[PDB]
C-alpha cells in the first residue's frame, strides 16, 4: 500500500560524514568529499555548494538543507 | 573528515549526493519548452 520516503536513502549518504550525530556535518569536510570522493567536482560546483552549505560562519553544515534542495524541486 | 574513506559505503555515498547534485543544477536551468 503505502511506503515510506527515499528522503532517508539520500541522507544515509549525508549521515556518513554526521559522525556527530547532531544533523550536521563539517562544512570542510564536504568540499574535500564533493572533490576527492565520487566523480570529483569543479571549484566552480564546489563553490555554488558552499554557498548553499551554510558556512555563515560557523565552520558547519547542515546536510537537511542539501536534502531540501534535493527535495525541493 | 575522520570518516571510512575506505568504506566503499562512503565513496557511493559521496555519488549518490554528487549524481543528485548534478540533476539539481540542470532542473533548476530546466525550462518548460
Amino acid at each position: 500500500m503505502k511506503d515510506t520516503d527515499s528522503e532517508e536513502e539520500i541522507r544515509e549518504a549525508f549521515r556518513v560524514f554526521d559522525k556527530d550525530g547532531n544533523g550536521y556535518i563539517s562544512a570542510a569536510e564536504l568540499r574535500h568529499v564533493m572533490t576527492n570522493l565520487g566523480e570529483k567536482l569543479t571549484d566552480e560546483e564546489v563553490d555554488e555548494m558552499i554557498r548553499e552549505a551554510d558556512i555563515d560562519g560557523d565552520g558547519q553544515v547542515n546536510y537537511e538543507e542539501f536534502v531540501q534542495m534535493m527535495t525541493a524541486k | 573528515f575522520d570518516i571510512d574513506m575506505d568504506a566503499p559505503e562512503t565513496e557511493r555515498a559521496a555519488v549518490a549526493i554528487q549524481s543528485q547534485f548534478r540533476k539539481f543544477q540542470k532542473k533548476k536551468a530546466g525550462s518548460q519548452s
